[PDB]
């Protein structure tokens, strides 16, 4: 149907808008209706999509009635990610860049909602928590593949990586600004700033700001060579005036460690000067103010620290040293941050002209000495010998070899 | 009713399976008596008394017209009654033959212990 | 006032312009509701400047866009737009009427226009028979003819659900005695529309609102549309009181209902206490089925209500008998249950026109039965008294008549905050198994009446060695002998002491070839 509408532009030149109209009739009273709850018509939504985006190609003078229908369809497939097979969750994404490369050669006073349906779509995976809910560990790999490895997906359908980055910059900035993440005091006379005034008013709305900063995290560490180079000064001067009157919440210091990862990653600090200042006026304050904290919280104040750019930032070297023989003494139960600390140590010393490091070495080395001081399906298939199912245990349980979690022996 | 003449009219099996399920689909408007109810069938009736001299179907002819006289003859229902001898479409009307050119005279011919304990409580 | 005198010029733009501020006084609702509902007002103040959108030969989309600006616009303010000839209610009425009145949209395009029930039905029967007028002229003209007869997968049914579901949705939100007039109407028609439970569910949703005078207004309303004498047929007659009003009686009707169950005895129990004018069946079973509907109303109405109210003397004994005076207490019970125990009994040898029926009276006269012996002072042996203890030299048959003994029984083998930013895209867009025998609408109270037997206070006369009499003969009937066996399978706590003498029939039962087929094994 969806294929067949294309020729049949140049015989009728009405049925063109006669589909889209029949088609969105049967798409709406499938799946948003009747049945949405139970119901196993769910396997052929990337057909329905597929079609909906291979005739809206063709289709010329949108009836503007029906995109409320089209944008309520696409952020119930973008919903219904991981209810699905392998070879299947690779359709569903040729779909979804499909359908976002359709609505956009048209007319910019339309493509608008695509900045509406990445947000709406944000907005529903950014709260989730017999069955089992995916949390957020496997719409990760849909959000790579849209904008990393996109060029073998919008090369079989006939630039659109740049538009849904800033698209989904602007839905990550802009989810941050509404959310009141202030904290209230919960049920003698405390010192430390977590007490027991660790209790945000709005609990739904924290599930949904620590669930979104691993999303980022897991979502922007590359294809950012020239596509993250524009925002940092607005990124980074939102994130400041955020925690600067937003002291004891992490993460704001995780976003902030990877738009500086970012902006070490691309040069931009060879001093542009609005930036170089605003760092130099917080490092401090941090250095300053992470004695009195504690441990899930100094995590991401010591890894905010130790990867400042600090080959420009050498003045006053002595200003974080006690914030490095802090993460090794804080390492060797936790390890990556004793990561960092040996990763900041290289940085430093190969970079930093040896004239005012060589004082500060007695301070920094002596703390260095902590480090030098069954069956399964498997089994029952690997012990009756290679027949074919060892080959079924080795590839259907393979490609889960990612996480780097770094021992302690390298 | 103008919505079924596409089996009719255009070709089929053999011929009046059509009418057969015609009674069954005018018959079921009368199981409530609501006041709309009774102008929807007069339309059918008005509508399949033009075919029956067009696609010769005489022996749907005196068959259809006891089918309201008997559904008007077992029951009161009077807001029936009056809407089909006001107007009349009843017995075989010209002359029981396709070929003619009479009235519709024939028509207005037939249209004018166990108590003990009860007592203790 | 500026951007209506320019309607007809630039009706797509001024459209648009309207929607965007519309939602934008709808989102900082929280602190500025008070231009939320006067630029509202200002607008349906100036619907006289538009009338090209909402007449015919226009295009089917600016009348699909009037339908949600006035949704937005009657889903922002506040239900005002109706009363003591507010403002424009005349040509606003005049659009809400003509967009869904002529035959010139689709019928899921008047879906958008079968949503804003709530707010207009609250009118007086002036214009509202003209409401009621055209929405039935809407039933009469697009739902289906008889009955279903669309798979879900054809054009046709697939829309027709899309349409029911908003109507109970309709009725489920708005409490109006007329959509409930109309829906009851379109559901009894048949044996079963496929839609069953939505419907039970939402007839649930309905009992149970609050403010307590209006539940009396539903029941009133199916109660004298169930009494009257509209010809109709004996299933659609039965089907009322069957399944639309006792949904409404058994899941929430109200905790100190006395107003229908006062104002109704007189109007029943005199045709309880008529006759049969066995002439002709069309009065006959029209009476039997009325009959059955005041036994199943009654034997609701003794079953969820306490005892003291109806048995004590209160302010709802005196309703039967010469007015509000004091006759003797519990009189209504001892003329109820004189009549209930002449039926169930009557022998019809002869009697064979319309016997099911019959037997369903019987059985519903049995259920009352059990369920005023529930409110009885339930001490002595009024229990061997009434539902047993009959003589059968004067033809007198309690299981023999309502067991239906000529039915081959089957028995087969054995097989924050952001909700909010959520909801702005959603505002500007859109006990047994039952197989043959565990259903004989008697076994339930049967069985709740043994076990009350037992936790309430040889052998055990008029419903132990009673049974055991009409088991022990392989001469009774088989159907009845069947039935017997699976009240002591139920409740084997209460036969469990009493086992010593229920031992032989049971076997007599299995060894036997006379069970059915090659025997009837799971019972078996």
């Amino acid at each position: 149907y969806g294929l067949f509408a294309g020729p049949c532009k140049v015989i009728n030149a009405k049925d063109v808008d006669f589909m889209y109209v029949e088609l969105i009739q049967r798409c709406k009273q499938m799946f948003l209706t009747q049945t949405d709850t139970g119901d196993d018509r769910v396997y052929q939504m990337p057909s329905f999509l597929q079609s909906v985006a291979s005739v809206l190609l063709y289709l010329d003078t949108v009836p503007e009635v029906y995109t409320p229908v089209l944008e309520h369809l696409v952020v119930m497939q973008i919903d219904s990610f991981p209810q699905y097979s392998p070879k299947m969750q690779l359709v569903c994404c040729r779909a979804i860049v499909k359908v976002f490369l359709a609505l956009a050669a048209k007319g910019p006073v339309l493509r608008n909602c695509i900045s509406t349906v990445v947000h709406q779509g944000l907005i529903r995976i950014c709260s989730k928590p017999k069955w089992k809910v995916p949390t957020y560990k496997d719409y990760v790999d849909l959000f790579r593949h849209l904008l990393s490895s996109d060029q073998m997906m919008d090369s079989i359908l006939a630039s659109l990586n740049h538009l849904l980055y800033d698209e989904f910059v602007k839905s990550v900035l802009k989810i941050v600004e509404k959310l009141d993440l202030t904290l209230e005091i919960q049920t003698m006379i405390p010192t430390s700033d977590p007490a027991a005034n660790l209790h945000p008013a709005k609990p739904k709305d924290f599930s949904a700001f620590i669930n979104l900063v691993e999303f980022c995290r897991e979502i922007l560490p590359e294809k950012q060579a020239e596509f993250f180079e524009p925002w940092v000064y607005s990124f980074s001067y939102e994130l400041i005036l955020q925690s600067t009157r937003l002291p004891l919440i992490s993460g704001f210091y995780k976003l902030l460690s990877i738009t500086v990862r970012n902006a070490k990653k691309i040069k931009y600090f060879e001093g542009k000067y609005s930036c170089f200042a605003l760092f130099v006026k917080f490092g401090k304050e941090v250095a300053v103010k992470m004695k009195q904290y504690k441990d899930e919280l100094l995590a991401s104040c010591l890894t905010f620290l130790l990867s400042l750019p600090h080959n420009i930032i050498e003045l006053d070297v002595r200003a974080y040293v006690p914030a490095l023989q802090m993460a090794f003494k804080l390492g060797l139960s936790y390890t990556p941050l004793a990561e960092v600390g040996l990763n900041a140590l290289e940085e430093w010393s190969i970079y930093i002209d040896r004239h005012v490091m060589q004082p500060y070495y007695k301070d920094i080395l002596p703390c260095l000495d902590g480090y030098l001081k069954e069956v399964s399906a498997l089994s029952r298939a690997a012990q009756k010998g290679f027949n074919k199912v060892v080959l079924k245990h080795l590839k259907k349980t393979k490609n889960l070899s990612s996480n780097e979690a770094i021992s302690l022996e390298e | 009713a103008e919505n079924f003449r596409v089996l009719v009219k255009q070709k089929k099996a053999s011929f009046e399976e059509a009418s057969n399920q015609l009674i069954n689909h005018i018959e079921q408007f009368l199981d409530t008596n609501e006041t709309p109810y009774f102008m929807k069938s007069i339309d059918c009736i008005r509508a399949f008394r033009e075919e029956a001299i067009k696609f010769s179907e005489e022996q749907r002819f005196n068959n259809f017209l006891k089918a309201l006289q008997e559904k008007v003859e077992i029951k009161q229902l009077n807001h029936f009654w009056e809407i089909v001898v006001q107007d009349g479409i009843t017995l075989i009307t010209k002359e029981e033959a396709s070929g003619s050119s009479v009235t519709a005279e024939e028509a207005k011919k037939f249209l004018a212990d166990v108590d003990d304990l009860l007592d203790m409580i | 006032l500026e951007l209506m005198q320019s309607s007809v010029d630039n009706t797509k733009m001024v459209s648009a312009v309207l929607n965007g501020m519309l939602d934008q006084s709808f989102r900082e609702r929280a602190n500025q509701k008070h231009q939320g509902l006067k630029l509202a007002t200002t607008i349906l103040q100036h619907w006289k400047k538009c009338d090209s959108w909402w007449a015919k030969d226009s295009p089917l989309e600016t009348k699909m866009a009037v339908l949600a600006l006035l949704a937005k616009i009657l889903q922002i303010d506040s239900s005002v737009s109706f009363n003591t000839s507010h403002g424009s209610f005349p040509e606003v009425f005049t659009t809400y009427i003509s967009l869904l009145a002529d035959t010139k949209l689709d019928l899921h395009l008047k879906g958008q226009a079968v949503t804003l029930l709530p707010f207009f039905t609250s009118l007086t029967g002036g214009s509202l028979e003209e409401l009621r007028r055209v929405l039935e002229q809407l039933i009469v003209a697009h739902f289906p003819m008889q009955s279903r007869e669309f798979p879900p997968g054809t054009p046709r049914f697939n829309n027709y659900v899309d349409c029911m579901k908003k109507f109970l949705d309709a009725l489920e939100l708005s409490q109006s005695p007329m959509l409930l007039e109309l829906m009851t109407e379109v559901l009894c028609r048949e044996q079963q529309h496929v839609m069953e439970e939505l419907f039970q569910s939402s007839f649930r949703r309905i009992a149970r609102r609050g403010s307590c005078v209006t539940q009396v207004g539903l029941l009133e309303s199916v109660y004298e549309m169930f009494r009257k004498d509209d010809p109709r047929l004996s299933f659609t007659r039965q089907s009322f009181v069957d399944r639309s009003l006792l949904t409404l009686l058994w899941h929430c009707s109200l905790d100190a209902l006395r107003e229908f169950f006062s104002t109704i005895v007189v109007d029943a129990i005199d045709v309880l206490k008529s006759r049969f004018t066995k002439l002709n069946e069309s009065t006959f079973d029209t009476q039997i089925t009325k009959k059955m509907g005041y036994y199943k109303i009654l034997d609701v109405m003794y079953s969820r209500l306490p005892k003291d109210d109806v048995h004590a003397k209160e302010s709802k004994i005196n309703q039967v008998f010469h007015g509000s005076c004091i006759t003797e207490g519990n009189e209504l019970t001892k003329t109820l249950i004189k009549l209930c125990y002449d039926a169930f009994t009557e022998n019809m040898a002869g009697e064979n026109q319309l016997l099911e029926r019959r037997r369903l009276y019987h059985c519903a006269a049995y259920n009352c039965a059990i369920s005023v012996i529930c409110c009885v002072f339930n001490e002595l042996k009024f229990y061997q008294g009434f539902l047993f203890s009959e003589k059968p030299e004067k033809n007198l048959l309690i299981f023999e008549n309502l067991i239906d003994l000529k039915r081959r029984y089957n028995f087969p083998v054995e097989v924050s905050t952001l909700s909010e930013e959520m909801s702005q895209f959603d505002f500007s867009t859109g006990e047994l198994e039952m197989d043959e025998l565990n259903r004989h609408e008697c076994m339930a109270p049967l069985t709740a009446l043994v076990k009350h037997m037992h936790r309430s206070l040889r052998d055990l006369p008029s419903w132990m060695k009673f049974l055991h009499g009409k088991l022990g003969n392989p001469i009774v009937p088989l159907n009845i002998r069947l039935f017997l066996a699976k009240l002591v399978i139920n409740t084997e706590e209460v036969f469990r002491p009493y086992a010593k003498h229920w031992l032989s029939p049971l076997l007599q039962l299995a060894a036997s070839e006379n069970n059915g087929g090659e025997g009837i094994h799971y019972m078996v």
